[PDB]
C-alpha cells in the first residue's frame, strides 16, 4: 500500500500564481490516477479533475477547466495543481487524493494543503484577558483579535492547564483579520489564589503573547 | 452530468442506535457488465481528510469496522450504521465514479444525540486595556449545552443589536457529546461609551425561560 | 491451479499488432500482487476496476491480449482512441473494463533491427476486439489488383523500424491487455480469497 | 492518371467561414487517406487536416476546433469547412493524396484563401506604350499595368492566349494603398509595330472584372 | 513539434554540377523522411519517401540519404527545371512537418539586361496619377541596381521593383521597377531617366525621356 504527501500551507495576495504539489510514495503507484478536490471553509467536496502521471492524461470537470491546470512529474512521483491568477475565492483546503484506476473509489488520500487568498498582510494578534467577573465555578479567558494569517496558538499555564478549556475557531471580520477566544473553567474556590495564564503564538508574525487574566480592580 | 442528493443533511443519533443516511443518483449508476454499482461512501472527522469507507455500494475497504453497511441500487443507496459509537461522528459523502467528471454529494453531518443539557451563561465586559485600544469586544459565551441550536441576541440599552456581533461553536465534545458558543458583540470606544446596560439573551431547549446575563458600563460586574 | 499470466508477461518473443496474441485464462486462481506490485512497468491504466480489488472477486474468463507497438501509439491502446493501431490493428470497446499495462522492451526487441508489423491501411476501422490478418493487396483504385503490388495496389501491412538508438517514442513496447468477461455461467477464474 | 482539382477559395473576413472542396480521379477516396496542406504567400508547408481510409481525423493544433475536414463518396470529393478564419489562415491550399499518413504523392493545383477585411476592388488597366524611339531594325517592348486591385490573383494574356513567347508577368506587388498593382511585357521585333496588333487580356474574378486594352504606338 | 532546418538557404550551382542539400531534426525521425520539389506556381511534386526511395517517374539523378536526424537530398547532373524550391518533411512523430525549403538557382553565363523606359498613359493622367515605367530584361546575374533620375536628381522612396523567376530555358531574369506619383508632382519636372547597373555592361546605361514629346 501506498501514500500521498502534499504541499504545506499556502498564503496569498489575490492575482498571484501558485503551484501545489502532491507526492505518492510506496507500491502500486504506477497504477494510480490522481484526483483533486477542493474543500471551502465549512463546506463539501468538490471533484476539481483526474490526472494519470505516467502519460498525464486529464480529465478536468466542466465546473473548472480553464479555471486551473492539473499536470504531473512522473520522475518523481508527484502530481500538480496550480492557478495564474488567484483569486480570494480560492481561499479552500485543496485534497489531493488516488484511485488504482478510472472510474474507481479514490482508496488514498493526502493530507491536505490550506490555501488562504487575502489581500490583508501579516499582523501579529492582541491578547486581551477575559476576566471572571462566575456562577459558582468560575469561568475566565483570553480574547486574540486582529490577527492574520491563520493559525495562532493558544495554551494555558505553558500547557498544563487542559481540562475544561474551549479555544474556539476563528471568525473573519470584515477587516480580513482573525479573531479568536479561549476560555476555562475552574473552581471560583482558586481565584484568589491560583494564578491563570493565557500563552498565544502566532508563529506567521513571530508573536508570543504571554498575558494574566485575573479579577479586575474596578 | 450525475449528480447526488444526499438525505438528510443533518443527523443525530444516539449511541449504541442506528444511523441512516439516504444517497439518491441523478442517473442509475450500474455498469450491468459486472453487475456492480459504481457508488462510494466516505467519512470525514473534523480537521481530518475523507476516509474510504465503503466501494461498490456494499463491499467494505480493509480496515472499516463491521458496523459500516452499504445497502441499494439503481438510483437509491443508504449507508448504515448499525450501533454508533462516539469515534462516528463525521460528515459523510456519497460520490459517484462512474464516469468522469465524478461527483460528490453534499455530505452528512452526524452527531451524538444525547439527554437535552442547558447552557452555562457568561458575560465579559471589554477590558480597558483594549479600552485604551479605541474598540470595545462584549464577549458571552454559552458552555456545554445540547442541542447545537441556540439563539442569542445582545441588546444595548434595551435596543437589539445587528450586524456587530459574531459567534463561534466547538466541534462536538467527544466525552460529554455537548457543545460550546461564544458570541462577540464588537463596537467602537465612541459608541461604547454612550450607553449604560449591555446584555445578552439565551433562548435555548435546556432552559425553561429565556436567561438575560448584564453588566453597566463602568459599575463593577 | 494457478491461472499462468507468467507465460504471457514473460514470453520471449511477442506478436506482431496486427496478428495480436489472445491467452483464454479460465478455472485457476489468479494473483494480481504480482502484477501491481511490480516496478518493471511504464504504464498500468486500469478502467472500471482496479487491480488491487480483483484478488477478492471472481470471473467467468479472462483475456490476456500482448503484442508490441511503438511508445507514441500505446496511447492508442484505450477506450475512444483513434489512430493506425486503435482504428485497424487493435481496438478496445468504449465500455472496455480492464487493464492496459505497457513496459519498454528496446533491450529485447531492437537489433542492428526489428521483426514487427502493423498494417497502414484498411477499407474502415476494426469492431472491438478484431484480429484481420489478411494480407491481400490494398485496392485504393477502381482497378482490381490481381495480388501484385503496384499503383494504387499497396501491400497492407508495414514494419516497425525498431533500432536501439531510436528516440524512445520510437523504441518498441510490449503491451498486456487483461479483460474480464463476467456472463451468467459459472465463474471460473478467482482471486486467492 | 490521378487528378485533383480545388475549388472554394477567396477573399473573406476574418471570423467568417469558407468551404474548399476537391473533386479527384484515379483513386477510390472511400479507401484513401486524404490531407489538406496550406502554403502562406512566399512561405513554407503547413500540414492542416488529414482524413484516414477508416474515416478517422485529425487536425493541427493551429486549426483544431475552428477546421473540419469530410469526404463525400458519392461525389468523390474532399471538403475542408473553415470557421472563425483569422488572417493567419491567409495561404494556398492544396488537396493531397495521403501514403497512409505517411508523404503526399499527388498534390492538387492549390486554390487561394485570403482572410481580410479589405474590400475588394478591381483594377485599371493603361498602356505601356512602345517605343517611337524603337530600332527599326531591332527590338521593341510594350506591355500593359495593371493597377489597384485586391486581393490576388489577376490572370493576364496576350492577343487571347496567340502572344505567349517573350512574355513576362511580373510578381504583383503590394503597394502602400494596400492594393496591388502588376505590369506584363512583351518582346517583339520592331517594324511588326504596323503590321500585327496588340491588346491584353486582364480577367480579375474577384471584381468580375475583365478588360481587353489596345496598346499602340504613340501618336508623335 | 519537430522542427526540420534545411541548409543552405539558397544554392546557385551551374548546369551539369551536383547539388547536395541537407536536413536536420529536432528529433530523431529514423528515415521517415521524404523529399519534395516546388517550381514557381506549380504544387510540390514527391521526389523521395524513405529517405532512400525515388517515387514514380523521378529520373535516377536525384538520390536520398542519411537517417536519424541528418538527411541529405543530392542532384547528380543538374538540367534546366531541376531548378525549384525543395522542401523536407518528417513523418515520424505528429504533427508531420516541413522544413522552410532551400532555393536552387542556376548559373549560366553573364547576360546584360535589355533597357526599356515607358511614360504614363494620359488615360492614367486624367486619372490623377502618374506611373513611369523601367523593364530589364532577360538578364544574369539576377543582382542589379536601378537608378531613378529626375531632371538629374536622384530619387528615392517613390519606387517598388518586381523581379520575375528563372524562366527555364534562358534561365534569365527580368525586373521592372515602377516609379509612382502625383500628375502635380508629375507635371512638376522634365526629363526622367532610368539608369542601369549590372554585371553584364562596362558601364551603367540610361534610358530617358522628356515629359510631353
Ligand atoms: C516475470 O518474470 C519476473 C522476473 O524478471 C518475475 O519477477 C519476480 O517475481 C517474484 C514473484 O514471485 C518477485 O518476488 C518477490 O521478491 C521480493 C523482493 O523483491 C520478496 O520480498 C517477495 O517475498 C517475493 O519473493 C521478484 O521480486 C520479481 N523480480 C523482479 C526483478 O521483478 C515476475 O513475477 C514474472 N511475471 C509473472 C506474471 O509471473
Amino acid at each position: 500500500q501506498m501514500q500521498l504527501v502534499q504541499s504545506g500551507t499556502e498564503v496569498k495576495k489575490p492575482g498571484e500564481s501558485l503551484k501545489i504539489s502532491c507526492k505518492g510514495s510506496g507500491y502500486g503507484f504506477i497504477t494510480y490516477w490522481i484526483g483533486w478536490v477542493r474543500q471551502m471553509p465549512g463546506k463539501g467536496l468538490e471533484w476539481m479533475g483526474i490526472i494519470y502521471p505516467g502519460d498525464s492524461e486529464t480529465r478536468y470537470s466542466p465546473s473548472f477547466q480553464g479555471q486551473v491546470t492539473i499536470s504531473a512529474d512522473k520522475s518523481i512521483n508527484t502530481a500538480y495543481l496550480q492557478w495564474s491568477s488567484l483569486k480570494a475565492s480560492d481561499t479552500a483546503i485543496y485534497y489531493c487524493a488516488g484511485g488504482s484506476g478510472i472510474s474507481t473509489p479514490m482508496d488514498v488520500w493526502g493530507q491536505g494543503t490550506t490555501v488562504t487568498v487575502s489581500s490583508a498582510s501579516t499582523k501579529g494578534p492582541s491578547v486581551f484577558p477575559l476576566a471572571p467577573s462566575s456562577g459558582g465555578t468560575a469561568a475566565l479567558g483570553c480574547l486574540v483579535k486582529d490577527y492574520f494569517p491563520e493559525p495562532v496558538t493558544v495554551s494555558w499555564n505553558s500547557g498544563a492547564l487542559t481540562s475544561g478549556v474551549h479555544t474556539f475557531p476563528a471568525v473573519l471580520q470584515s477587516s480580513g483579520l482573525y479573531s479568536l477566544s479561549s476560555v476555562v473553567t475552574v473552581p471560583s474556590s482558586s481565584l484568589g489564589t491560583q494564578t491563570y495564564i493565557c500563552n498565544v503564538n502566532h508563529k506567521p508574525s513571530n508573536t508570543k503573547v504571554d498575558k494574566k487574566v485575573e479579577p479586575k480592580s474596578c | 452530468d450525475i449528480q447526488l442528493t444526499q438525505s438528510p443533511d443533518s443527523l443525530a443519533v444516539s449511541l449504541g442506535e442506528r444511523a441512516t443516511i439516504n444517497c439518491k443518483s441523478s442517473q442509475s449508476v450500474l455498469y450491468s457488465s459486472i453487475n456492480k454499482n459504481y457508488l462510494a461512501w466516505y467519512q470525514q472527522k473534523p480537521g481530518q481528510p475523507p476516509k474510504l469507507l465503503i466501494y461498490w455500494a456494499s463491499t467494505r475497504e480493509s480496515g472499516v469496522p463491521d458496523r459500516f453497511s452499504g445497502s441499494g441500487s439503481g438510483t437509491d443507496f443508504t449507508l448504515t450504521i448499525s450501533s454508533l459509537q462516539a469515534e462516528d461522528v463525521a460528515v459523510y459523502y456519497c460520490q459517484q465514479y462512474y464516469s468522469t467528471p465524478y461527483t460528490f454529494g453534499q455530505g452528512t453531518k452526524v452527531e451524538i444525540k444525547r439527554t437535552v443539557a442547558a447552557p452555562s451563561v457568561f458575560i465579559f465586559p471589554p477590558s480597558d486595556e483594549q479600552l485604551k485600544s479605541g474598540t470595545a469586544s462584549v464577549v458571552c459565551l454559552l458552555n456545554n449545552f445540547y442541542p447545537r441550536e441556540a439563539k442569542v441576541q445582545w441588546k444595548v440599552d434595551n435596543a437589539l443589536q445587528s450586524g456587530n456581533s459574531q459567534e463561534s461553536v466547538t466541534e462536538q465534545d467527544s466525552k460529554d457529546s455537548t457543545y460550546s458558543l461564544s458570541s462577540t458583540l464588537t463596537l467602537s470606544k465612541a459608541d461604547y461609551e454612550k450607553h449604560k446596560v449591555y446584555a445578552c439573551e439565551v433562548t435555548h431547549q435546556g432552559l425553561s425561560s429565556p436567561v438575560t446575563k448584564s453588566f453597566n458600563r463602568g459599575e463593577c460586574s | 491451479n494457478l491461472c499462468p499470466f507468467g507465460e504471457v508477461f514473460n514470453a520471449t518473443r511477442f506478436a506482431s499488432v496486427y496478428a495480436w496474441n489472445r491467452k483464454r485464462i479460465s478455472n485457476c486462481v489468479a494473483d494480481y500482487s504480482v502484477l501491481y506490485n511490480s516496478a518493471s512497468f511504464s504504464t498500468f491504466k486500469c478502467y472500471g476496476v482496479s487491480p488491487t480489488k480483483l484478488n477478492d472477486l471472481c470471473f467467468t474468463n479472462v483475456y490476456a491480449d500482448s503484442f508490441v507497438i511503438r511508445g507514441d501509439e500505446v496511447r492508442q491502446i484505450a477506450p475512444g482512441q483513434t489512430g493506425k493501431i486503435a482504428d485497424y490493428n487493435y481496438k478496445l470497446p468504449d465500455d472496455f473494463t480492464g487493464c492496459v499495462i505497457a513496459w519498454n522492451s528496446n533491450n529485447l526487441d531492437s537489433k542492428v533491427n526489428y521483426n514487427y508489423l502493423y498494417r497502414l491501411f484498411r477499407k474502415s476501422n476494426l469492431k472491438p476486439f478484431e484480429r484481420d490478418i489478411s494480407t491481400e493487396i490494398y485496392q485504393a483504385g477502381s482497378t482490381p489488383c490481381n495480388g501484385v503490388e503496384g499503383f494504387n495496389c499497396y501491400f497492407p501491412l508495414q514494419s516497425y523500424g525498431f533500432q536501439p538508438t531510436n528516440g524512445v517514442g520510437y523504441q518498441p513496447y510490449r503491451v498486456v491487455v487483461l479483460s474480464f468477461e463476467l456472463l451468467h455461467a459459472p465463474a471460473t477464474v478467482c482471486g486467492p480469497k
